[PDB]
Formats: C-alpha cells, structure tokens, sequence
C-alpha cells in the first residue's frame, strides 16, 4: 500500500479531475490484488503511476502586470520591436477578457534569428513552465498518443511525458519546425494535431496509453516555421503568422 | 441543413451562442455588455462563412482576453464597444468585399457551390500575346484554360468559346478578335467536379468582355448551364448559391427559368431586395449587360 | 467472488436478454477456473467491467 | 437516356460492367480548326480519352 | 480486438453503452463521409 | 447412396437475390445453414484458429 | 534557370507586354519579334 499511499498523499495535494478521482481509485483497487511478480501488474503500476503523476490544479502562478513583461522583453533581446509590440498585444488581449485564453500563435523567419530564445524569454517572463517540442518531419501519431498500452511497449504520448516533467498543470510548451512536419498518407500527425490545438477539445485531450481525458486548457502552444506557407491550410489558417 | 444568412446570423448567435460563452467565462451581462454592432461588425469583417462556428472561435478569442483583463488584469468589468474591439482582436484584416468595383474589362464574377456552401470566386482572362501576327494568318486564335482544371471543365471551354465564335459573327463582324488572337483563361479552384459545368455561363460573358472591350456592368452576379446553341439549363443548390451572393451585396442575379421551382423555399427575408432575371435561350443575357 | 457479486447483483437489476445471461454464465464459470493473480484475469476482469 | 435528339456524333452503347448494365453513350468532337491549310497532310490524330 | 491481442479493448460502441447507461441511447457517428476504407479491413463495410 | 459435398458457385449483380437462395436451399435439404463472410478478410488464423 | 512552371506563365505574360510596348513605344525597332533570345532568372526566390 506504499505506491498507492504516496498516489494517494499527492492525491490530498493535487485535485484530480472527478474522473480521474474515480479511475485513479479503482486502478488503485486493482493494485492490491495483483502479484508484484505479474507481468500486467508492471504495466499498470507505471500506467498509475503515469496517471498520478500528470498534475491535476498544479498552477505556477503568472504575473499579469504588462510591466514586468515590458522588461523582462527587453532585457535578453535588443531590438526587434515589433514582435515585442505584438506578443505584448497579444497578452494585452488576453487579459482584457480576464483571465488566460487560449489562441494558437506562429513564428517564421530565417534560421538563427532568436526565435526559441524569445519563446523561453516569454515563458520566465509570463512565469509559465516551459518545455521544447521538436516535431518536424514525424509522422507517426503514436508518438503524439502513445500506444494502447496493451501493445507491446507501450507508452504515454508525448504530451503527457511533457507534463510529468514540467509538473505544473499550465506550461507553456512550444512546438518547434512546423514547416517539415512529416505530413503524408502514412496518417497525417497534422490531420492529429487538430485535436490538440484546438482551445476546447484540449480541455479533454486524450491518448491511447491512459484513456481518460487530460485538461490542457491553459497550457501556451507555440509554433516555429522556417518559412509559413508550407504549412498544410487547414492548420495554418488557425495559428497568426508573426514574422 | 442549409447555411445560414449573414444577418440571419445575429439572431441566432445572439441568443443561442453569446450567453453560452458569457456562461462560460462566468460573468453577467451587467459587467461585460457587447453590444449587437460589435457583432454584426465582426461577421463583417473576420469570418465570411456561412456557418456559425468561426464567429465564435472569434467571439470566444475577445472574450477569453476580457477574462485575462479580469482575472489579472485592471478592470473589474470589461466593457465592450464597436470602436474598443480592434484593441482587443486587433486591426481588422479585410475589408474590401468585392474587390473590383469597376471591374476593368475580361475579369467576371461567378457563383460557385463549392465543397461547403457557396463563394462568388472571380474568373479572369486577358489577352497572352500580340493579335496581329499574321495579316493573312489563318491559325485558330487558340485558348488556354488554367487554374486546376478538370477535364470537364476543357468541354465546357471550348463549348463556350466556339459560342463566343458564333456569336460575334452573327451580331458584329467588323470584330474579329476571337479568331485572330490567343487568350489565356483562369479559372479558380474550389468547385467540386461535379457541380464544375454550372460556372460554364459564366465563362463567355468573360470573354466577350473583352471582345467588345467596355466592362461589364457593375456587381452582376450570375450562373447557369450553357448547350451550344444559346439554349441554358438547370444548375444545382441554388440557395447556398443566394445566399453567397447576398453575403457579398449583390443586387441582382440572373438564373436559368427552369430553377424558378427551388428558389420560392427562402425565407421571405432572404428574398428582399434582389430583382432576378430568369432566362432560357442565351441572347437575353447579353442585352442586359453591355447595351 | 466479490466482483462476481456487485455485478450479479447488477444483473438482478438490468435485464440481461437470457442468452447474453447464460453466455456471461458460462464466462463466469471460466473467470472461475481463471486464477486471482494473472494477468490474463485483469484482461478478463477489466472485460467483466 | 439523356440525349433525344442525339445531335451527331454521339451513339448509345451497351456496356457489361462489373455490375449490371448501363447504356453509357459514346461521344466525339473536333478539336483544331479543320482546314488548318488546304494543302495540308498531316494526319488527323486521334486523342482517346 | 480479439481480446487475445495484449493490450485489447472493446470497440467504441461498448464503451458508448459503458457511458451512458441506457439500453437504448442516440448515437451521433460524426463525418462518416471520410470513413477510411481501405484494404486493412474497411470500418465502413464493417459498420454495415 | 450417401450424401455428398460438392462446390458451387454463384454470380452476378449484387441484389439479384443469392444469399436468399442460399437459405432456401438449406431448409430445403434439411441441413442446418451457417452464413459466414469472408469479405476483405486477411485472417488466415480465421480458417485454422 | 531551374524555373517553376508558375514562372513559365508569368515569362511569357511578360514576354508579350514587351512586344506590345516596343511597338507602342517606338515601332521602327523590330528586335523582339525578329530574334531569338535566351532568359535567364537564377534559382533562389521560393515558389509564391
Ligand atoms: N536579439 C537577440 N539577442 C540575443 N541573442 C539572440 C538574439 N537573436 C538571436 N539570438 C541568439 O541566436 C540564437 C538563435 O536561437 P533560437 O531562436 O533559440 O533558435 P533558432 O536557432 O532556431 O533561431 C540563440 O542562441 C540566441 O541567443
Ligand atoms: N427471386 C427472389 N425472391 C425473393 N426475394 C428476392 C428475389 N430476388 C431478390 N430477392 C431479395 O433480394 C434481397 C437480397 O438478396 P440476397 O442474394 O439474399 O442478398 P444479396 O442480393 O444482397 O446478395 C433479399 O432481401 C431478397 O428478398
């Protein structure tokens, strides 16, 4: 009863979505009565161990003064005055509702220019997590959804290893290379990546591994792309394309 | 299911779709009030579609920064007016619908029942070389058609250029620019195959356009189904088609008279201020355009 | 046979079509014969659920 | 049957498709102005489509 | 699945009926226009 | 004398009626009928488990 | 030079502009229509 107590500790510490209250408690059930030398038991311990793991509520608070953005921004990068204009606009807008909102952004320009650095400038300067995600020229969705968990080998989807790293439920994740996305006939991840960029199906993104929906509602997708129009339309046509 | 009207549009989203969203950043209407020209503004401008969805994808973006105003920011109660909503979604993107206004000759206007609802997507043409290569020449005054075509879409081509031919000839032979010169003729994407014919009366208007060389007369959108001979037929879908074509502030429309069945279904609204030219043989169409 | 219970008194309650009954009936005489530990008994448990 | 009048060159065919059969018409056109030279010898190819 | 296969579920609808708790409910497939019929096994004659 | 098992085949356009002959002649000769699909199918397990 | 077929029609469009304009412009001269002549745009500029 030690795995499932130090679920159950965090459990007191993060508030799980109802649902996952009641999946976490039955798959906790299930724990007892399995062999430590049953093969299915490994899986699952670590499938809770996955689910557990996710934080539920965790939130690194931001600072929502447009100050200290102001200087944060200025401070690691000279110049370039106009993106700073924007992205200020852009989180301008997003507390003039209220709270956080989401919106799908992009970023083009020639290689090197310092795009990522700014990316990671906004990500200590909004006081959000940050986690890279490369993802240029793949095509196999798995790794974006994991696999059933009943294939052999089997493991969560990128996603939620991202937020088991960065542990706080609103992270800032920043897609990287848009542009070389593998997107072929062999199943499209960017017909895939709909789902998750979308502002409301997000709220209960779900992957093969651990079924049960994930709330990435506040989390700050970004998108870098060498050159903007490669992109397939339908996804392009969400995102800005900042230059 | 149909589309739906712009102005329709409002009376929907205003009672069906706005208090859902204001449900769902958790504010009354007495602290976040947007007004009905902050909408019909919108529609105007970012989303010229016939369903309702991208309205509120925008709608939702403006609301969702009224809540980071809010939650952190200074405000205790965003007030939305038409003039503020440029600060929070930022400076508009379009805004010039129909962009010939003029329409310099060989550039026409056509209605189309793409893939989801309807686009009045332009057809353009222009002459691609000198006439007058050859005073004795007697070489076909070819055309090339471009522009993702279908095979189909090159039947209908030459179908409505040998009309053209024709047609010059019978009513005025000191013109003979058709047979004695090229001209290159794009077509847009975006119609399904097989609705792809329903453009082709489109197509000589075009041409002759140019033939005659005086523009055509101003914001006249039309479709059909042209035989050859001049004798047109019934084209299909016709009210996504309206719809498209009040979305774009047309004031008259021409249609084939064997469609006068479908288009009595509108709604009455829909049918307000429009003024219809139903034909059957072609030469009707060209007296109420260029004379 | 606690699973087998919440769920046979389920059973009682939704009206199962008799074939399906009998069908479940002899599942559970194998689910029986399965053994508590295995993994192929949580395949099998997790399929009752 | 679509056409009535038939204007020439445009015949009806039976056809043994996979399914069924379907009297799908056959159809041809020109598609170069004929006297392209009264002098002319070139031969006059067939585009099959 | 089979249910033999590691790592096999049940197909959507049991999960449907899972959900909602009736024995009688008003499934919404959505955009069965795409449905991928391939020759891997087609879904959409399999929805027959 | 005894009963025998032969092949036989069927053909044409979907919907002429075949599979309904198929029954008609299983409760004509008496045996028990059992349709089984084989459309699309990959499975050689299916024929040897 | 590598070209587009995008390219292609725009040179060609071009093409006849200029042997309208010379002939506009000054029709003593001949030299478009009267010679054959190579073009050449370098690779580099991206498709749109
Ligand atoms: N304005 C700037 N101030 C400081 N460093 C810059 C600036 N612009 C670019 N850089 C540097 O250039 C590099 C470019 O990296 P980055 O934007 O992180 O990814 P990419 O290499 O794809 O542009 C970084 O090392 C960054 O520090
Ligand atoms: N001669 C017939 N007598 C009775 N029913 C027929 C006849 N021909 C066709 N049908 C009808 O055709 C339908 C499908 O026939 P069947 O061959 O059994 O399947 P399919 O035709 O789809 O392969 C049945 O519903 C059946 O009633």
């Amino acid at each position: 009863d030690a795995i499932e107590e130090k679920f159950r500790e965090r459990l007191k510490e993060l508030v799980v979505p109802k649902h996952v209250m009641d999946v976490v408690d039955e798959e906790l059930s299930k724990l007892g009565l399995l062999d430590n030398h049953s093969s299915e038991f490994n899986v699952t311990r670590n499938y809770l161990d996955w689910l557990t793991s996710i934080p539920w509520g965790k939130y690194s608070n931001e600072n929502l003064d447009l100050a200290r953005a102001q200087a944060v921004l200025e401070e690691d990068h000279y110049g370039m005055e106009d993106v700073k204009k924007r992205i200020l606009e852009f989180i301008a807008v997003s507390q003039l509702r209220g709270s956080t909102q989401g919106k799908i952004l992009c970023f083009y320009g020639p290689p090197g220019v310092g795009k990522t650095s700014i990316a990671r400038s906004i990500a200590r300067a909004l006081n959000r997590e940050y986690f890279r995600f490369s993802v240029g020229g793949m095509t196999d969705v798995a790794e974006i959804k994991g696999h059933r968990r009943t294939y052999v080998g089997a493991m969560p989807g990128k996603i939620i290893q991202c937020l088991k790293k960065t542990k706080t439920e609103n992270p800032l994740i920043l897609i990287d290379e848009v542009d070389k996305i593998g997107r072929g006939y062999q199943g499209d991840p960017s017909s895939a990546l709909l789902e998750l960029l979308d502002p409301e199906q997000n709220a209960n993104f779900l992957d093969h591994y651990l079924d049960v929906p994930v709330d990435l509602s506040k989390v700050l997708f970004i998108c870098t792309a060498n050159v903007t129009d490669t992109i397939p339309e339908p996804l392009r046509d969400r995102m800005e394309m900042i230059n | 299911v149909s589309g739906y009207v712009a102005q329709e549009k409002l009376a929907i989203a205003e009672r069906y779709l706005v208090p859902q969203a204001r449900a769902l950043c958790g504010l009354d209407e007495s602290k976040a009030k947007l007004s009905s020209d902050v909408l019909t503004l919108l529609i105007k401008q970012y989303c010229r579609e016939s369903g309702v969805r991208n309205l509120q994808k925008q709608v939702e973006k403006v609301l969702r920064k009224s809540a980071y105003k809010i939650v952190s920011g200074e405000a205790e109660s965003v007030e939305v007016t038409p003039e503020n909503l440029q600060d929070f979604v930022g400076k508009p993107v379009f805004t010039v619908e129909r962009m010939y206004d003029v329409t310099p000759p060989g550039v026409v206007m056509g209605l189309a029942w793409t893939a989801m609802g309807g686009s009045t997507l332009f057809v353009e043409t222009s002459l691609r070389r000198p006439q007058d290569k050859d005073a004795k020449g007697d070489k076909d005054g070819s055309l090339e058609v471009t522009g993702q075509l279908g095979e189909v879409m090159k039947e209908s081509a030459r179908i409505a250029y040998t009309f053209a031919r024709a047609f010059l000839m019978q009513h005025a032979p000191a013109n003979d620019y058709l047979v004695t010169s090229h001209i290159h003729l794009h077509v847009p994407e975006g119609a399904t195959p097989k609705d792809g014919p329903s453009a082709g009366c489109t197509i000589v208007t075009a041409l002759l356009s140019l033939a005659m060389g005086r523009p055509v007369r101003q914001n006249l959108a039309m479709t059909g189904e042209v035989s050859l001979t001049g004798k047109i037929l019934p084209v299909g879908g016709i009210k996504e088609k309206t719809i498209a074509a009040k979305r774009a502030g047309v004031t008259c429309i021409v249609l084939p008279a064997e469609n006068k069945k479908d288009f009595y279904d509108l709604a009455a609204f829909i049918t307000e201020g429009l003024e219809v030219h139903f034909v059957e043989h072609y030469r009707e169409i060209f007296d109420i355009a260029f004379p």
